[PDB]
This record gives C-alpha cells, structure tokens and sequence, in this order.
C-alpha cells in the first residue's frame, strides 16, 4: 500500500542485506551458526517438507472412513501413522469441511501455521492483511481474494492459532472422483484447501 | 501487550497481496534469518514464547510493513541484547562493514555435527509444549465463560476482540506451557487449555456475520464461568 | 472502523518526543495545508466528521510516522476523489511537475473578500455542533450504562477501549451532529450527548492504576442500561 | 523510533513539499483557495490565537471565585465574557484540579484541543505516542515524560474528548501568590498546566 515515507524496495532490501550479515557473523563466531545448519534448514522446507504431505493425509481421509475417524480424534497421532510429524505440528486438529459448515484458519497474534503437513506458510498467510480481516468478515473476504464463494446459510467457522494447537482443514471430497485412486485424488489437495481458503480443486 | 500486531479485527489494513506464485525464501539472508531460530534457541537467546514477545515489541510501522524475516531479526537482537550475548556496537560497526563491502568473507568457522542433529531432531521430534499438572481441568465441555479483561504489559496470548466477550468451551486439551509466563521469563508454569467459540454476533456486534464463529484458545486463567 | 488510529490504550508505541519548543507551523506548506481546511469545507468536499473519517482510512504505517499535516492532506485527496473534485491523474502529474520545478510560480489567481471574511467568522464564531431535537434525553447523571459492541465499518466515535464497558453517566450536554451519520456522508441524525466515567480497573483490568478514571463522551445511541 | 523501512526526514519532507504544491496549484485553480486566505491563517494561529488567552481565564478564575463558578458551569459562555472564543472551543468544559482530584485531556481518536484558549496543540499531543498511553498509565506517563509525580492516593481523571466537548484543566493557583495581580499570576499559567501535564509555575 502505498506509504510516501517508505524507501524503495530495493533500498529495504541492501539494508536488511547488511544487517543480516553482520549478525549471521557475530553467530558464527559464538560458534552457535553455521552455513551447513543454514543450509540444512532451508533444504528440509524448500524440499523435504510442504504441501504433498498434507495432501497423503487428506486422501487417505478421503478414501479411508476409519483413518478419518483417528485424524479427527487427535491429529497428530494420526498424521504419525504415514511417518509425518514434527516441529509446529506436535499438536494438530484437523476440522473437517461438510455441506454444513465450511473451516478457515489464522494466527492474528503472528502466524503459525501447520509446518509438517504444509511447510511454511505464504507470505499473504503471516501478513496483517488476511490476519485482521478473516476473523471479522471471513465471507466477503473468501470472495473477495480467493473467488469463493461460501452461501449465507452456510456456516463459517475461523480458527485462530492463539495456543500451540495447530489446526488444519480436511477439505469436502470433490464431486465427480468416486473411485480414484490416491495418487489421482492428490491431485486435488492444495494448501489453500488445507488453510479453508479455497475448497480442493474440482474436476 | 497491547501492541498493533494484535492485528485480528483491525480495519484498513487494505487488500491481501498474493502472488500467483512465490519460492519459500525470497532471498538468501531469509534463509540465514529462518535457519537463526534453532542457532539461538540452542544457545540460550530466547524461549517460543519469548521470540514471540520481541517480535510484539517491533515499532508497529516497521512491523506492518517489513519483510516478515526482518520480524525474526529484530527478535534476536532483543533477545541477544537481553541477555548481554550481542554487542550493539560491534553489530552497528559490522552492519556497516558489510554495507560497505557486501561481498566480504563470513568468519571462518569450523562445521559442527551437534547442529545438524540438533536441527533435523527439532524438525521431525518436534518441541512439544504439552505438560502434565497436579490440578484437574477448571472447565469443561459446554461452559459458557467470559474471556478476561486484564491487559498485561509483557507478554500474553489475549487477543484484544476475544476480551471481555462470552463463549463456549468446546475442547479441552491438557495443559501446556503458559505464555504469561513463559514469554516474560517466569517460566513454562503449565495451564490447562481450551478451545473456546465466540459468535461473530458477540465478537463484532451487529456487524458481524450472522452465520460465523471464531474459536480461540484459551489458557485457564483467561476465563471464567459466566 | 477499528482502524490503527483508535490508539487508546496501545502499548509499543514508544516514548514522547517533546522538543523543549517548537514552532506553530514547521515549514510554509504545512500552513498551506492547515489553510486548506477552511478551503475545501466552504468548497463542500467535506464536513469535520467526515474529514476525520478521510484521516482514519490512510495506509496505518504512514499514518503513525508522517509529520502530522501530511493527515489533512490524505484527506482532502480523499474527499476530492470521492466528490470529483480532484483528478487524480493530474494531482499526479503536478506533483512530479513541482517535484522536478520546486521553485515554479503557483497558477496566477484573484484573491477573494469572502474567503478572508470566512476564515475570520468560522476562526472567531465558531462552528458549533449543538443542535435542537425532538425527542428528551433517554439518560440522565448516575445511571449506570454500557458501552455498545457494535463495530461500524464507516466512521464512528466508538474507541475500542471503551466497548462493552460499563460506567457511570456524569452529564448531560444536550444533542449534537451524531458522527456515525455524519462522517459517512449521511446527515447531521442530532443524538443527545452524555460524558461517561470509566474506572480504570473496568478498562485495563487489573493493570489499570488503582486511582484513575477515564472520562469519555458517548452519543445516545452508544450506551445502554446495563 | 527507528524504522529500517523509512526515508530520510529531507526526502520525506521534499515529498511533502511536492505533492502540497500541487495540490495547491489545483485548488488555486478552482478558485477556493488563494494566497491572502493561506497567510491570514497562519497569522491569526501564529499570533492572535494562543495560551495567553488560557492565562487570562485561568487568572480570573483565581482571583474571581464568581467568575470560576460560572467557568465550571459553562466554560464557552465564561470566556466569552473576556472575549475569547470561537472554532474548536464552541463547547469547552473547564475541570478544575484540587488537593484531591488531579485532571488531564487527550484526544485518543485524534488531536482535538481547545484552540480558542490554548492556540494550535504542539506536535507531541497529537502524536501516538501520548494519545495511546494517558487513558491506559496516566500516572507513569506524568512522572516519566513531564518530571510531574502524583502521588498514588490521588485520582487521576483523564477526559477523551471524542465529542465536540474541548476539556481544559484549571490548574491549581501555585502557593506563595496571595494578592498578587492578575499579570504576574499569568507568568505562571503555561499550556502544559491547561492541558493538566504539568502543574502551573511554582515560585
Ligand atoms: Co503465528
Ligand atoms: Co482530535
């Protein structure tokens, strides 16, 4: 948004830039950093953890009553039965979307999020904008951003991350895939989907 | 505290920007900020509750609309300040070092096993916050309560739209480290938690949606029977 | 609306900076600015309620650190664009123009009897907001009453400090330009007027300083009976 | 307060400058403004308008115990008595501090003041830095910023003005000033004692 006080961009960037390097130094020599812990750190959630697990875990959901019935009694433990779990995901719920009611979930306080089933979150995720407005207008704003659009009657039920309990949605299988096998529902399951921000993808 | 980023129910803070697409670090220093959280909790800077609190404690200008990674830096210069383990001065002469000579060497430094460990341990353990207490749950299952009114200065989980308005507890989860606490450097002092739901009727008033509910977690000593 | 400008009782926002004195006006376009009120009021752009609604919908990080007349002129733009009145494009244009031309002449003008006679009658008579209803008052001193909930989107004089809390009535100061109409360009709508004493136990809880009371004014239809 | 993200107070203040001339160069062209109307203005806040006019009140209603019952009963209708009056004090309520109650005005919405007696607010009153901490540690905030300490036993009353309603604070007449004329009492009434972040001039 524009704010006639602010440097450019690339100003805000030389100067972070700098500020950065001069403590990642002083780290280094308190011998508490390292470049194979950055380097190791930024290779687990560029590449080993992100989305793909969520979406094992919402298809075996889908394709699986029972595994559904554990996920929704405790999360975690559920998630460990296909080897996920870990750090900001020791205490997950998951919340399942039905024709009823439709889930959406938010850290207003700052932005935590659900790390092994979804990585890190979106930058939108962690910024004030979608943090102030969903709990207050969460309809206009699921229209307005993500183009859907949830029906009056229809409740809408935002969870905010105030407690290490981390929330997750189980989103509504989409019409039109009885039968698939997991790898072809997987196709389906986004992030958004597991955030309540969209709905899986149809088709 | 009573800070801006307490952002939940804050009008005009303007249209969500998200991009189509976007890489999960935008830039190498986002990388080094992230890969600092493990570096400095090892070492003694700061607990998750306390991390939060620097972050809280951000001029609210620079918050709203700095890089998100720049909140995890300002964090652990409040924390290292704290705790006497960062120098300001020398982080001031170092910061203009390396504005003027942006391609300089980092120090040399030997590589160590124990991160690593450390950091994939961290990652597929995890750092479960969950405690076992002598009392039993104050609540339970159906209570209507009323969130707390108290406005502590130092940290706490008490978002400013939840306060003073009544609820139902729906879940109750067991007892975890208590920010009010843990966040202020008073120690993990676990407090049973609930998941609590609040009409948006009772949250915003009129102007709420009339078909929508925000659940908020709870700590006990954040509510009250009605 | 609960925007970042509603900042009673935030904390975080850092110490006073009071320099020991200062100037009425700290540079010649800030009393072009202050002038411009008078300007675009007599022009119709806006009323006072809804020039301080035009205030309360600037980007919030430009808001809390821009010099404080850069406020009157965000919104003078506002109501300019919102009355077409001001065309953005060439706004835009003239500003890079005197950007690039710093020292260029203003538009060559006539000056005009009526604007120095209405700057004096509104400096010395005053605009007063009292006005005549039908209706008596609802309230009256010692009633105890609570402050509304409710959360309007548009302008209102609802401090979010204030709501939902319950305090005393100390006067009555008859009816007055109601700002939940006016500032949203729907009409003076006259509601009686009431100053209402909140302890600050009631307000901040048990952080609140022991001996304090906050006195606020409450238009009718914010406060109710308990 | 330090912001990684903000430009220089030069490069802020040739933005200002900018884009204030062309506003001005539009509004001028409209006809409703012009150069007289942005001079007389800043003449009569600079020098006709300001807390002399307060001095006068206050002083009066020291030395004049009928006058003060009336100042308290309807400060507009007092003051016009002395002449002063007019925009942004069409409605003043005069609050007089004593042994027992100590009073101080904030416009936590904005920085509405009491111009016809105090003239235009310095910069510190209207900014976020008071505004948001008076209603919430009136006492910390007297001591710490204004040398000024209330001791605890004494209440505080703190007035918002969120109407039209300007409060201004009758501060109490400083001991050691029996008979003295209503000139030297006026040496020791500052805008500080008005707004009620300092007591009137001891001595
Ligand atoms: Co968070
Ligand atoms: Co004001």
């Amino acid at each position: 948004t524009e704010n006639i006080l602010r440097k450019s961009d690339e100003e805000i960037q030389k100067e972070i830039t700098a500020r950065v390097k001069a403590l990642e130094s002083m780290l280094i020599e308190q011998g508490i950093l390292t470049t194979s812990m950055i380097d190791r750190m930024a290779e687990i959630y560029e590449n080993e953890v992100g989305p793909h697990l969520g979406a094992k875990v919402v298809v075996k959901a889908w394709t699986d009553p029972e595994f559904k019935k554990r996920l929704l009694a405790d999360g975690t433990e559920a998630c460990k039965e296909l080897g996920i779990g870990g750090l900001q995901g020791e205490d997950m719920m998951w919340v399942e979307n039905t024709d009823e009611v439709h889930h959406v979930v938010v850290c207003t306080l700052c932005s935590c999020y659900p790390r092994p089933v979804l990585g890190l979150p979106p930058n939108w995720f962690k910024e004030p904008q979608y943090r102030s407005r969903v709990v207050r207008e969460p309809r206009q704003l699921l229209k307005e951003e993500f183009g859907f659009e949830v029906p009056p009657s229809k409740e809408i039920k935002v969870w905010d991350s105030s407690s290490e309990m981390r929330f997750v949605v189980l989103p509504q299988r989409p019409a039109g895939t009885d039968g698939w096998s997991e790898e072809e529902l997987a196709t389906l399951v986004t992030r958004e989907s597991m955030i309540g921000v969209e709905p899986a993808k149809a088709v | 505290m009573n800070g801006v980023y307490d952002v939940g129910g804050t009008d005009g803070l303007g249209p969500i920007n998200r991009p189509a697409d976007e890489p999960v670090f935008r830039a190498e220093w986002e990388k080094v900020a992230f890969a600092m959280f493990p570096a400095t909790f090892r070492a003694g800077f700061m607990g998750l509750d306390e991390f939060r609190f620097g972050i809280e404690q951000m001029n609210p200008a620079e918050y709203l609309e700095s890089p998100y990674y720049w909140h995890w830096i300002r964090t652990y210069i409040h924390h290292g300040v704290r705790t006497g383990k960062i120098d300001l001065e020398e982080l001031e002469r170092r910061t203009q070092y390396y504005r003027e000579n942006p391609d300089a060497p980092l120090p040399e430094h030997e590589q160590k096993p124990e991160l690593i460990e450390f950091v994939n341990q961290a990652v597929y353990g995890g750092l479960p916050a969950s405690r076992e207490v002598d009392r039993p749950p104050k609540f339970k299952e159906g209570d209507v309560v009323r969130f707390s009114t108290a406005s502590p200065k130092g940290h706490a989980r008490r978002a400013r739209y939840v306060r003073g308005k009544t609820g139902t507890v729906v879940k109750h989860h067991g007892a975890y480290i208590y920010p009010d606490t843990a966040g202020n450097g008073l120690g993990e002092c676990p407090e049973h938690l609930y998941t609590v739901r609040f009409t948006a009727q009772e949250l915003w008033g009129p102007e709420g949606d009339p078909n929508s509910s925000v659940y908020y977690d709870c700590w006990e000593p954040y509510i009250e029977l009605v």
